[PDB]
């Protein structure tokens, strides 16, 4: 704490005085990491390996659950040339867990493949497949151009040319409604004015590389506002009450003292939080007890300083200990734990200041000097 | 076989306040928004209760406590405890709790609910208890010290399995579990309720009506009984099987049942709610 | 202010890129002690003022005159007269004399108590210098003073002077004759005996006289639990909370959402600062004016 | 005309808002008669008038 | 919204006669159904006796 | 238990795809087509005597 | 809001939201110490009256 | 001080996006009227004596 | 100043991940580069090489 008060200051000397310093502070000494107990691997082989893809004009929508979201299992075969995360950093995926989760699966050119990206615009984006302005997921595509291509061209895949109107995010609209232009009366009749709305892809493997067919995968989920059912391949610890932790829970991290707590959370809330927004309570993925989790550091101290270049013993004084040595019961598995101080030396003293570790105490009274708080000074003597 | 615990402080009962508890719905009978007069064996309000202020573990002039007594059983018997760890798990009825005659043991054991009526050669200081602890911080259940023989054992019955939690707890109490056992004609009735507290140090003041739960055809007479609690024994606490353990966070109330009249007032679910003791003044 | 607590409590990636605002953290501190300095000499101004602490005599014969209501009452465990009781009972504290031990708020609890939330926000609240108990002792005395001695208790050294007597000379600073003192002694008497049992009837009965007095407490714990609140603003961040950003963000992109909450809570502390030093500005000019009047 | 577990009686069945116990076979009413009953093959319960 | 036809609910007993009866609850969350279609109208089934 | 279902849609017509979802008795079904809706749709229990 | 679309409109509406909040709060503050004057010059005025 | 209209006068977006930091836009107009209030009674304790 | 060339071939897909920040097998298994990076990266393509 004197220490404390130099680096402060900018000074290798104090002058007599009160000083404050940060608040008493513990470290956590281990961290407990739990996941939801999901057994299975996701269905990668099924999303990179489908004998078909959609076209773009009807896209198709998978639900994921109940997996384990472990990436790396694409390393060994699966190549991407085309790879971008909006809502999260990639390299955290291994330490979340994942929720409402859904891949897109269609086939583009690729030269359409930057339409995917919200916030673009031309025919893919307008009239086939939208991203919202908010997008929380990520984007994986790729050249198929041996398995999506024919050598008359493959038919199989079409796409939306004409609409009156554009596309909202996520939409699909299957309508073969003959699209009329040119404020000219058409019943269903191709002709002048009058365009069949679809259009084909050629797919060659003798084109160049903007037509040839591209794979394009889209992963929308959401992160720590809900229970998930997939989850990244981190592996889950044991619990421990009422300590000062680092954790993990389900991606959410942070450090504190677990307790019990009575809250009770309805069955689609994963998390709470406090008055100001910050969770202050979860519910455990294994077994659904609710914790509160309360911060590690708390109180507050300050230091009884003579001048430094008299001497340099302080005195230190605790604002939230009360240091009066109450019995207390044996815990069967724990110690009794000590004051929340630096160190508790010769002298302790309490006061309605709270407990101040260091200076003697004496039952006579004088002029205050370097005053303490709630009727209580001190001074420096031989 | 069973060991004396030689580490216990002797330390005086304390009493408590009643107030309104020992209430219970009094027939299978369903009954809604009326005012109802009944007569039975109940807890007299505002009655004496012997309070086993049983968490005595604390301070350097240890004050470790371990009560489990014999009591009276009279007309029957009022029981109430407040724990945070489930330590009190259970109780012996009987003429005198011997070899010589058969009795009733009641047990909530880790996993499972045993009742038997045997000639139980009891201990004179039963108890159960929970001690692993270190190489894993789950905690494990293994003492079973309750009696070393029984035989002639009939009205056997097993519950089915399930888990306990055994790990010991700071802060208030959480578990009121509230009880009512009578001794008439052939069956020993207990009627039973479990309430959320959060008290720190006595019965907590309020009504609430305990339901049927069970009645068990049990042809014995009962005299005393005994409260059977478990023990916390840990690497912390050395010692050979008198000495090596530690009072765990409980404490439990008995009180006397005594026939009377009362006044009982169902709301409009056929709840019990309030009531009144026709001879408490 | 734990100006570390309330913008990276318990987070090491936000504590380090704190560090740069760093004399700027420390700047808050000091304008905050100035404050807490000036309370305490506030106190002592207006209380402290002299250094002759006179116990009450052991003769209440001052003429006709009770000011038993007034004067410190001996059977109390308190150094308190009877109206001093009713004004420390009226205003509400949240709490005084009592401190909050860390595990008192490993509980659901800590949500609900407001003092608890602003500690682990870095709040807190430092003890005043001088008790109650020292105030009462410095009040006695300078009741003591003025009974038997009046205007000499100061300016010298205390001179006795009969109760009657003091009461004439008063009388004859405003200009009214010491005549009528001694002629209406008794009316006199009885008219301020009177007096004060209404005032101590009308405090007994009606407490917004001491709104003021509330006002000052309730605007300070008002400032305190809008630090809390603020701590909820996004302030141009994906999330207000640190935990988020970190769990979702690796480090560069993490900087930049964080400081964007290090700059939001930053200007909340300056407001408060700014706002506590205002107001510590118009409470020195009461207590001056009330140190000038005692 | 009706016959529930063994108890007759006669009167009109309607459909009841009383919540029996799962214990609570029968009800009784302000001078105990008998005035709602729970069907023992569908637990509903019936108010008789 | 985006994709989403969300559903909100609440089962509450009633014991009224004529229309809306006046108080307050909130609807839980219920279901997400990903269906990517433009709902402008809508209309509501009755089944008939 | 007569209200038991909704369409949700453009037009409420085969041209385009629209959502029906219905409580029918012993199940709940929802699904999205081209469907050929009724002018006046509805749901109907006959049987008696 | 005309050139940009939401998200990076977004960037440019939080600089002026700041900025305009940080203009707001220079202003109060500063009204805020001549309130202390005003009060200072009506307290002595009112004293000399 | 229509804190408000004073960044986003007249347009929905930005108002939304202001909704964030809500609490000090309030906090602006407290000052303020505290403020407000003290002028008048400064009137009252120099003329009304 | 302190200045190094890293030099390596890897597949054409995988450039993308040379970048920090980056993940896959290249990124997280061959070779990395810091969160501040403070250098400058070039590539190409060596197809008759
Ligand atoms: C917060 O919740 C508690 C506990 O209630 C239980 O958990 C909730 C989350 C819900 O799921 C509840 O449906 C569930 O019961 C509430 O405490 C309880 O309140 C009820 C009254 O609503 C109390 O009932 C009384 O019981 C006595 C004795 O029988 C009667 O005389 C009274 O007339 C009345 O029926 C109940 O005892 C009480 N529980 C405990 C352990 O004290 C709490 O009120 C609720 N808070 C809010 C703001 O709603
Ligand atoms: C600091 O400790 C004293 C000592 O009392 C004991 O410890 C307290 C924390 C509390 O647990 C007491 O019950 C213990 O006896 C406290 O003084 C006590 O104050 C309480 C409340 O008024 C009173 O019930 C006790 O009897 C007092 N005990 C004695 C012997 O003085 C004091 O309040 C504590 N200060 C704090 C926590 O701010
Ligand atoms: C996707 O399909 C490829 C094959 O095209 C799978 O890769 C093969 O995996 C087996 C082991 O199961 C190896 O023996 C083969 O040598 C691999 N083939 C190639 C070309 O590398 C791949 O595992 C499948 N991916 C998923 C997620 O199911
Ligand atoms: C959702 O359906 C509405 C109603 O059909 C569409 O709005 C109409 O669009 C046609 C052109 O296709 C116009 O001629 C009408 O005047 C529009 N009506 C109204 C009330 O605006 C709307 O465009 C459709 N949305 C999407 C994304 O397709
Ligand atoms: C606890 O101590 C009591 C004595 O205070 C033991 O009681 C005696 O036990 C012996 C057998 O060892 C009998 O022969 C005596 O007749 C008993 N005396 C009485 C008065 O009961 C008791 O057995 C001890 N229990 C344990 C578990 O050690
Ligand atoms: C709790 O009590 C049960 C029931 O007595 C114990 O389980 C029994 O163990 C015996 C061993 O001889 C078996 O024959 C029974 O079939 C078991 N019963 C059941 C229902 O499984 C159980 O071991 C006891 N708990 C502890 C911790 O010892
Ligand atoms: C925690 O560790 C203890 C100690 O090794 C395990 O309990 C032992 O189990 C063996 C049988 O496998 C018994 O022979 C020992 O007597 C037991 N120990 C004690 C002190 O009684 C316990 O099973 C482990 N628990 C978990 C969850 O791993
Ligand atoms: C209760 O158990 C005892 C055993 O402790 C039974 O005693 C029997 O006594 C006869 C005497 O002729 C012996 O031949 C038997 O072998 C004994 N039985 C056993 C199991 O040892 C006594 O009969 C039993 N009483 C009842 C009612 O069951
Ligand atoms: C001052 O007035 C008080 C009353 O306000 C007088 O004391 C009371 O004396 C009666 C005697 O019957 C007691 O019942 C009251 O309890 C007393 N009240 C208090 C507050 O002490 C007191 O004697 C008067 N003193 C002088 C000097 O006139
Ligand atoms: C001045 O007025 C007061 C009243 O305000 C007079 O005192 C009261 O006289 C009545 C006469 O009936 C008594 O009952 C009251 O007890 C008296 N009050 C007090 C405090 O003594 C007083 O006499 C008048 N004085 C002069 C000079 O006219
Ligand atoms: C209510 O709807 C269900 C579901 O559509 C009907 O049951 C289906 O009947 C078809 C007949 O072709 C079967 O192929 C399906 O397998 C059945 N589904 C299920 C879940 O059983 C049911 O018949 C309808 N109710 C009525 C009264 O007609
Ligand atoms: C799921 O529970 C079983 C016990 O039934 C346990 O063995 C397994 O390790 C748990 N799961 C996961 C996915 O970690
Ligand atoms: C219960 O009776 C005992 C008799 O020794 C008495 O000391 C105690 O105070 C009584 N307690 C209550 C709560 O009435």
């Amino acid at each position: 704490p004197l220490s404390e008060t130099k680096c402060t200051l900018k000074s290798f000397t104090v002058e007599k005085g009160i000083y404050q310093t940060s608040n008493f502070r513990v470290q956590p000494t281990e961290s407990i990491v739990r996941f939801p107990n999901i057994t299975n691997l996701c269905p990668f082989g099924e999303v990179f390996n489908a004998t078909r893809f959609a076209s773009v004009y009807a896209w198709n929508r998978k639900r994921i659950s109940n997996c384990v979201a472990d990436y790396s299992v694409l390393y060994n075969s699966a190549s991407f040339s085309t790879f971008k995360c909006y809502g999260v950093s990639p390299t955290k995926l291994n330490d979340l867990c994942f929720t409402n989760v859904y891949a897109d699966s269609f086939v583009i050119r690729g030269d359409e493949v930057r339409q995917i990206a919200p916030g673009q615009t031309g025919k893919i984006a307008d009239y086939n497949y939208k991203l919202p302005d908010d997008f929380t997921g990520c984007v994986i595509a790729w050249n198929s151009n041996n398995l999506d291509s024919k050598v008359g061209g493959n038919y199989n895949y079409l796409y939306r040319l004409f609409r009156k109107s554009n596309l909202k995010p996520f939409e699909r609209d299957i309508s073969t409604e003959i699209y009329q232009a040119g404020s000219t009366p058409c019943n269903g009749v191709e002709g002048f004015n009058c365009y069949f709305p679809l259009q084909s892809y050629g797919f060659q493997p003798t084109n160049g590389v903007g037509y040839q067919p591209y794979r394009v995968v889209v992963l929308s989920f959401e992160l720590l506002h809900a229970p998930a059912t997939v989850c990244g391949p981190k592996k889950s610890t044991n619990l421990v009450k009422n300590k000062c932790v680092n954790f993990n829970f389900n991606g959410l991290t942070g450090t504190g003292v677990l307790t019990e707590s009575n809250k009770k959370f309805l069955p689609f809330q994963q998390f709470g939080r406090d008055i100001a927004d910050t969770t202050d309570a979860v519910r455990d993925p294994q077994t659904l007890e609710i914790l509160d989790i309360t911060p590690c550091s708390f109180g507050g101290v300050s230091v009884i300083t003579p001048g430094t270049n008299t001497s340099n013993q302080v005195a230190v004084l605790y604002q939230d200990v009360n240091c009066t040595e109450v019995p207390v019961a044996i815990h069967a598995d724990q110690l009794t734990p000590t004051w929340r101080v630096y160190s508790t030396g010769s002298n302790v003293f309490q006061t309605r200041a709270g407990c101040l570790i260091g200076a003697e105490h004496v039952n006579n009274s004088y002029e205050c000097d370097i005053p303490i708080g709630a009727g209580i000074c001190a001074s420096y003597q031989t | 076989q069973c060991v004396n615990l030689t580490t216990r402080t002797q330390l005086p009962p304390a009493y408590t306040n009643s107030f309104t508890r020992g209430v219970y719905y009094p027939d299978k009978v369903f009954r809604s928004s009326v005012l109802h007069s009944t007569q039975d064996l109940f807890l007299p309000f505002f009655s004496n209760v012997t309070w086993f202020h049983a968490i005595h573990v604390s301070g350097t002039n240890g004050t470790k406590r371990f009560d489990n007594p014999v009591l009276p059983f009279n007309d029957g018997v009022y029981f109430a405890s407040t724990e945070k760890s489930n330590i009190i798990r259970g109780w012996i009825f009987g003429t005198t709790l011997d070899s010589k005659t058969q009795s009733l043991l009641i047990v909530n054991n880790a996993t499972n609910v045993v009742i038997k009526v045997c000639e139980f050669q009891f201990c004179n200081d039963p108890f159960l208890g929970v001690y692993y602890h270190k190489n894993n911080k789950s905690w494990m259940e293994s003492e079973f010290r309750v009696y070393s023989s029984a035989n002639n054992c009939t009205f056997e019955y097993v519950s089915q399995p399930f888990l306990m939690d055994l790990e010991g707890k700071q802060g208030n109490f959480k578990n009121l579990r509230e009880f009512v056992f009578k001794n008439i004609d052939g069956y020993f009735k207990i009627y039973s309720k479990h309430t959320p507290i959060n008290l720190v140090r006595d019965l907590p003041q309020g009504f609430s009506a305990l339901e049927p739960l069970v009645d068990l055809p049990i042809g014995i007479n009962i005299t005393r009984f005994q409260t059977l609690l478990a023990l916390h024994r840990s690497y912390l606490t050395p010692g050979d099987s008198s000495s090596g353990w530690t009072a765990g966070a409980a404490a439990y109330y008995v009180g006397y049942l005594q026939p009377r009249t009362f006044l009982l007032k169902y709301n409009e679910n056929g709840t019990i709610t309030d009531a009144v003791d026709c001879a408490l003044d | 202010v734990d100006c570390t607590m309330y913008i990276c409590g318990d987070s090491t990636e936000c504590s380090n890129l704190l560090l740069q605002y760093g004399s700027f953290c420390t700047q808050l501190n000091r304008a905050l002690t100035g404050i807490a300095v000036e309370q305490d000499k506030n106190t002592q101004e207006v209380f402290a003022q002299v250094k002759q602490i006179y116990k009450t005599p052991p003769i209440k014969d001052f003429g006709g005159f009770n000011f038993s209501q007034i004067l410190p009452d001996p059977s109390k465990p308190s150094k308190r007269s009877f109206i001093e009781d009713l004004l420390f009972n009226k205003v509400t504290l949240a709490d005084a004399g009592f401190i909050k031990q860390y595990g008192d708020c490993l509980g659901d609890i800590a949500a609900r108590d407001l003092i608890c939330a602003q500690k682990f926000n870095g709040l807190t609240v430092l003890p005043p210098l001088l008790t109650d108990e020292m105030i009462a002792q410095y009040t006695s005395a300078l009741l003591a003073g003025t009974i038997t001695s009046g205007w000499t208790f100061g300016a010298g050294a205390a001179l006795q002077i009969p109760f009657a007597m003091q009461m004439a000379y008063r009388f004859n600073g405003i200009g009214v004759t010491q005549n009528v003192l001694y002629e209406n002694q008794k009316l006199i008497a009885n008219q301020f005996n009177s007096a004060i049992g209404k005032i101590q009837d009308s405090l007994s009965s009606t407490a917004s006289a001491l709104g003021k007095l509330q006002d000052v407490v309730n605007q300070n714990a008002q400032a305190l639990n809008t630090l809390v609140k603020q701590l909820s603003s996004n302030f141009g961040a994906i999330s207000s909370v640190l935990n988020d950003i970190l769990s979702r963000l690796d480090p560069p992109e993490a900087e930049v959402q964080i400081d964007r909450l290090i700059t939001g809570r930053l200007q909340s502390l300056q407001t408060y600062v700014t706002q506590q030093l205002i107001r510590a500005a118009e409470i020195r000019a009461s207590a001056n004016l009330a140190a000038t009047k005692m």
